[PDB]
DNA sequence: TCGAGAATCCCGGTGCCGAGGCCGCTCAATTGGTCGTAGACAGCTCTAGCACCGCTTAAACGCACGTACGCGCTGTCCCCCGCGTTTTAACCGCCAAGGGGATTACTCCCTAGTCTCCAGGCACGTGTCAGATATATACATCCGA
DNA sequence: TCGGATGTATATATCTGACACGTGCCTGGAGACTAGGGAGTAATCCCCTTGGCGGTTAAAACGCGGGGGACAGCGCGTACGTGCGTTTAAGCGGTGCTAGAGCTGTCTACGACCAATTGAGCGGCCTCGGCACCGGGATTCTCGA
């Protein structure tokens, strides 16, 4: 459940940059400094497939709605739809050469949203080379992180000034917009926008090293220009601990976040959100990437090619090996007795 | 590679801070603290700036007197370093608590 | 517009400079949250009394004279504000 | 881990002086009335407190690092405690004696209160030099060999 | 002990905006007059403070032995200063604006004040029982084995 101890690693491929699990969590693609298409198996802990693609560090990767098509983003604006059968290029044209995010629509692998570094997020079709630019109010930030929701309804576009702007995936409907300040001095640079797997409880990373949990249902309840309070504020207590990456569990129940300083990582929940365990590590290691598995407590931790994995909370006991053995906790004195001395044709292939 | 021995810079700090007379706390965080703990007894209050200055003066003088008596206690216990039990002893003997 | 913090806004080196004006050579590490607690416990009483004067006077702003009278009741009298 | 034994802790009989209660009575608190005014309240103005914004840099913050001291340990030594024996004055009951402090009656002169008058203090409008601030520069001191 | 490396007073030049100084003018202080009531002052008495005399004993004073606290030297490894380089939010300007403090005008309900009774609280006098006090026996913590 919550993974605890060392568990080793699979450091078979160096220079690792990013990592992504498929729709079922069961595959893995790692673009590296050269940006190859490297695939693994998980129960074997073995390599499935290696395909060389380019020379550049391929930053953004995403699977498909069936878990069978892919997408890439190197330094040279190479934004094609890719495949898991052959993996071949389809589209390539000009973008600004730092590229942050591409993102399929979660109900259509035609609609894709390209987010450059210092440009507006641009929504592309994958039927052809069409592109739709979403509106920006500020045009002074030029840093408006955007994302589809889990379903496919809206796009949540938030600037570097803490201002929320919600757009509809085809008609840019501002059904909700707000701004957040806490311990009120000023607003905060929005670090990231997140989404869970079960429902709409989500969170926002902010540059005050404080993580605030939200829910789109009450956001739509207030609609535009309400005051949505956070469900839960998450932060570090003793120190600053600036953050590089945060993630949910495989349903959005645990929330484990990766620091950018120490290689010693912190685990929370959603409902309680308690710091249940500090997963430590070597101090002389730079954490670079974190990934989580849905039905297994996998922590894919890229630290400069070193991809180390901590996966536990399964502690073996008896009464499964020997069910006669009844493991008492303390001394159980008792007497078990108050006096110490049909032809159902059951289907065997019922699928 | 020139480094002083420990304590000398502390002594010249003591000299020049006992020489000078000014405020020692930035005014905006103290002001926000005052408004914060003022919020609870009544909402929507306003402040002349002179009142905030007066609060800053009185609190700073009180803390300085507390540190002087604490330092006397720590010297009596044959140490150089100050401990929170010495602070507790000073507030015990003074009769505030 | 709701404030909820800046008790931590009192920095660490400010308390160091107050100790230096106090005549202190060597400080432990455990002193700081003790000192913040002592400071807040001090301020609460004066704020209660100044609010009580203002509420009796039927106004909304807080003047300096109210602070002066609230200090005057404590035995700690301040000169220089009227 | 044990018995001897020296303070303690209920239990019971005696008696006694101080709460408690009762009574008898003067003074003050209540009723009923008027009347002059502090303040209750409405209305107008205008000024500081708040809000926002842009630019800067002083100031906070993290991090090694190297060192010095707060605490523990161990030996010492002597002086403050527990006890016995002897003096002495605190105490208690008692006696006498006399100064001073409540006490009332009786003038009286000293301050509240009124009215008239008129100038010392106060808001306002000036100028201008004491000190802030910048700049070079002897020199006093501290750590290391 | 000397030698360099410093932070530190020390001399000088320039602006400037608080401080010192004239100005009109008024509202509050001075000058006379009047009462009536607070307070000064002369008896006075009786009580409560001072002073003294024997008894007795319980407590203070004085030795004595000793063993447990004060205390001083050593040893460590721990926590906290010093210096440097890297972020950020205090601070300093400019603008708006507006609730709210502050001054003015009007009246009226509400406390000051003056006889008048009456009952309610205050001084005086019993008394009888809760507690003082003493004997006596059960209990129990301490300290050498």
């Amino acid at each position: 459940n919550y993974p605890e101890e060392a568990d080793g690693t699979l450091d078979c491929i160096s220079m690792a940059l990013t990592c992504t699990f498929n729709r079922w969590g069961t595959l893995l693609a790692v673009g590296c400094n050269d940006g190859r298409i490297v695939i693994w198996d998980f129960l074997t802990r073995g390599i499935a497939k290696i395909i060389s693609a380019h020379i550049h560090p391929v930053c953004s990767l995403c699977w498909s709605r069936d878990g069978h098509k892919l997408v890439s983003a190197s330094t040279d604006n190479i934004v094609s739809q890719w495949d898991v059968l052959s993996g071949d290029c389809d589209q390539r044209f000009r973008f600004p050469s730092p590229i942050l995010k591409v993102q399929y629509h979660p109900r259509d692998q035609n609609k894709v949203l390209v987010c450059p570094m210092k440009s507006a997020p641009v929504m592309l079709t994958l039927s052809d080379s069409k592109h739709v630019v979403l509106p920006v109010d500020d045009d002074s930030d030029l840093n408006v992180v955007a994302s589809f929701d889990r379903r496919g309804e809206y796009i949540y576009t938030g600037n570097a000034k803490g201002k929320i702007l919600v757009l509809k995936t085809d008609s840019q409907d501002l059904v909700a917009s707000f701004r957040v300040t806490t311990g009120t001095s000023n607003t905060t640079a929005i670090k990231s926008i997140e989404f869970a797997r079960k429902g709409s409880c989500f969170l926002i990373n902010t540059a005050d090293r404080i993580i605030r949990v939200y829910d789109g249902r009450e956001i739509l309840t207030c609609g535009r220009d309400g005051e949505p309070e956070p469900m839960q504020k998450l932060q570090d207590l003793v120190n600053r601990t600036p953050w590089k990456k945060c993630c949910f569990s495989g349903d959005g129940e645990y929330i484990v976040a990766g620091s950018a300083r120490q290689h010693a990582l912190y685990i929370w929940e959603k409902s309680i959100g308690n710091l249940v365990k500090i997963l430590h590590g070597t101090r002389g290691e730079l954490l670079l990437d974190v990934a989580w598995h849905p039905v297994r407590p996998i922590i894919a931790s890229i630290s400069s090619g070193v991809v180390s994995i901590w996966a536990q909370n399964q502690v073996e006991n008896w009464s499964a090996f020997a069910p006669d053995f009844k493991e008492l906790d303390e001394n159980v004195e008792y007497e078990e007795r108050e006096s110490e001395f049909e032809d159902e044709e059951v289907d065997v292939t019922s699928v | 590679p020139h480094r002083y021995r420990p304590g000398t810079v502390a002594l010249r700090e003591i000299r020049r801070y006992q020489k000078s007379t000014e405020l020692l706390i930035r005014k905006l965080p103290f002001q926000r603290l005052v408004r914060e703990i003022a919020q609870d007894f009544k909402t929507d209050l306003r402040f002349q700036s002179s009142a905030v200055m007066a609060l800053q003066e009185a609190s700073e003088a009180y803390l300085v007197a507390l540190f002087e008596d604490t330092n006397l206690c720590a010297i009596h216990a044959k140490r150089v370093t100050i401990m929170p039990k010495d602070i507790q002893l000073a507030r015990r003997i003074r009769g505030e608590r | 517009k709701v404030l909820r913090d800046n008790i931590q806004g009192i920095t660490k080196p400010a308390i160091r400079r107050l100790a230096r004006r106090g005549g202190v050579k060597r400080i432990s590490g455990l002193i700081y949250e003790e000192t913040r607690g002592v400071l807040k416990v001090f301020l609460e009483n004066v704020i209660r009394d100044a609010v009580t004067y203002t509420e009796h006077a039927k106004r909304k702003t807080v003047t300096a004279m109210d602070v002066v009278y609230a200090l005057k009741r404590q035995g700690r009298t301040l000169y220089g504000f009227g």
